[PDB]
DNA sequence: AAAAAAAAAAAAAAAAAAA
DNA sequence: TTTTTTTTTTTTTTTTTTT
């Protein structure tokens, strides 16, 4: 059936090169070769979290016939009120290895183990707001004992924690901000997604004046809304046997919102 | 312009 | 009738090669003839046993018109809480002496009377962490005093046994790891295993897409995994009067595990 | 790619 | 590679003889060969823990052929919220002793041992303010038992930890203080670390009232920062082949912190 | 003036 | 006639946020 | 000035088992 081939499609995930991916993956990867830490900010739905994935993803663990993964990229996400006892066991894990029972200075003597021999070079910490402030002391300390990148990504809270403590600000005090979409971006982002993920039969013209209104008023630039907001659009378009998005539809699904 | 599957990203993975 | 025939074929046991075996094999013989201990470690279901048995099995006993065999190499498995006593029994049993009533030193004495003469380049310990930590003592002196590289298989708690002992680290210093398999590796692996040990009259085309997802969630990269589900899916697949594996039976079959 | 049938190897032990 | 040669060179690290180091070294031996206790306080980014190691390797330990080493100077940095089991540990460690197991009087004894016979005139603790309040009992008993002065490195925080408890903050009333650079001082500084450190072939001049505007507004006196800033800017400089850093380059790395 | 290397005072050391 | 592995065991302790 | 409530350590004399 053609209706459900395409519905299971236009539910799925996918990443589409954007300039603010590509600006972060050049960014991380001058400091990650210079071995530098840094922080990256931003409002809540601008693709953070993915841009971070798209750049781990063309860095894969590499393997040979003995010796463990070298593994140039390890990223974790901290769960709420994180200790430090926390944090070791999401790195071991990370990088496969078995964690046993012990108290905290055995986590962190195995942990620092594992991160040498295999190669790491950068460790990306998201939320990273989640750290409870004693953590901060064990991750300054790996960042400098050990030739590791630390990357810390978050919203703008994030920076009024870090502000708490001179000695965090400090090693963190390089930044990359994202923001949210407007204009010509704005724009050109409608279109690429038509052509790009939504391809329908016949297809829309999203970036007629009627169309980037609705859009733009139901989306405010945030690139988690666009998404969003068309995929559902498409779905519910193709349920009722259009060959395209028409403008009711779009207005009946962006007044849900 | 190539757009990559997210879920095959990660079937892919190491 | 052809149905029984190949039951209980495929209800049988085999070795296929595979690249972690051949780089034991290559890895233990150069540490073989080096006369150097060695551990080996990795997770539990990796094939460690497996792999050192199809070692010892290529390099059989000798045997003259009149001198004891010659025996390269020496395989053996202690029980759980393993004491000094139980090692030189297991020992002269498996060079085919018959072991008699005494005390401690006389099963030593003995043992090292049939380690010399009976040539023995090699002792490989399976399951190494069921030693009691004073047996240790005995093992390290064989392993100095005779011309005998002595191997330690296990899992990662080994490592937190050895750790616990300075002068046993160090002679067991060196070590190769098992791990699991992933991508083209445990892809093409699947493609081995469908060709070499399954081998049904049409066969199922295991590296699709839709039949590599449901194998990779089900057996996660263990080999020990991958085939006991290849071949509860075959032959329950055949019971049922189907000549290949499809996705229905293999679902079936991961559901239970 | 041959493969070894476990018994044979035993069975053909010395 | 030419090129390669000069990145290699740039992206490492360096100590180079500034007023506030020599002032430290003198200060501290003065108390070293007083056996007085004091400590050395300043902001974050100053030079701290560089001026301490520069120092101490001034001072090596010394060997004959029977007795253990001597040892005149001890350095340690103390985990997050560390105990007075810890305390022991690190300074057993670092006079390259073996460890065991026993309970907090026994590491206790075995301290006091070590630190006897083996000389030791003074032991420098980094990062005070890690340290649990209970500890304080047994790092004042040390200094007043034995014949050790001792150090206390810190942060602003230290003397807000170190005034809550009288008996302690009398110990260690004495003290040193590091701060930013400025004048006269920041400028000379700066042409340091171009002749002394970045060599190009070519130099920039940094000197001049056009860059020392950038690299004050970008440093505002701290000399982690400057360090940074013209290290990026040199390399970052030389990958675009050029042979000394211009203002454009310059302004670009400072508007990255 | 001279200046020291940090990995050279480090390989240095007893 | 002497070594070894738990046995949980209940306190004991700051220690943080809100109102 | 007040009220939860929350995670971490620390030693700790007993009990049973065996070769
Ligand atoms: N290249 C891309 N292709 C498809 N979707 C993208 C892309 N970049 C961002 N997105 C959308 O971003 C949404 C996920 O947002 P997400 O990345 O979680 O926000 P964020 O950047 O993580 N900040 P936060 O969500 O607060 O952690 C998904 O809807 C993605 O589709
Ligand atoms: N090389 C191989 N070819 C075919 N089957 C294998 C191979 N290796 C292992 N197997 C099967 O996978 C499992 C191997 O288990 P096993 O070797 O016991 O794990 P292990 O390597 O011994 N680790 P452990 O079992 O914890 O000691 C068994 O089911 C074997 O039949
Ligand atoms: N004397 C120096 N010569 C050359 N570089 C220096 C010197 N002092 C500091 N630096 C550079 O600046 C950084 C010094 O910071 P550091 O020594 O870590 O200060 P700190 O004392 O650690 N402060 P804290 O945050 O309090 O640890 C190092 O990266 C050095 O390169
Ligand atoms: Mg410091």
């Amino acid at each position: 059936e053609w209706l459900q081939a395409e519905i299971a499609r236009l539910k799925g995930k996918s990443i589409v090169p954007l300039q603010q991916v590509k600006t972060l993956h050049d960014w991380l990867d001058g400091k990650r070769k210079a071995r530098k830490s840094c922080r990256v900010v931003g409002e809540s739905r601008t693709g953070k979290t993915v841009a971070c994935d798209a750049y781990r993803y063309r860095h894969k663990p590499q393997q040979e016939a003995g010796r463990p993964p070298t593994v140039p990229v390890v990223y974790i996400r901290p769960h709420q009120k994180c200790g430090p006892k926390d944090l070791f066991k999401k790195i071991t894990e990370y990088l496969k290895y078995r964690v046993t029972k012990g108290t905290v200075s055995d986590f962190r003597d195995r942990t620092i183990e594992v991160l040498k021999g295999c190669g790491v070079e950068m460790l990306i910490i998201d939320e990273a707001d989640r750290l409870k402030p004693e953590t901060f002391a064990d991750v300054r300390d790996i960042a400098e004992d050990l030739g590791i990148a630390v990357v810390l990504v978050g919203t703008d809270r994030l920076d009024a924690v870090i502000k708490r403590d001179e000695q965090v600000l400090e090693r963190f005090r390089a930044h990359l901000r994202f923001g949210k979409l407007s204009g010509e971006d704005f724009k050109n982002t409608v279109e690429m997604w038509e052509q790009m993920v939504l391809k329908l039969p016949v297809s829309s013209n999203l970036k007629s004046k009627e169309m980037l209104r609705i859009l733009t008023s139901a989306t405010e630039g945030y690139i988690g809304r666009l998404d969003e907001i068309l995929r559902e659009a498409a779905i519910r378009s193709l349920s009722r046997g259009l060959k395209k998005i028409d403008k009711a539809v779009l207005q009946e699904v962006a007044k849900e919102y | 312009i190539e757009v990559w599957d997210y879920e095959q990203l990660r079937e892919e993975y190491g």
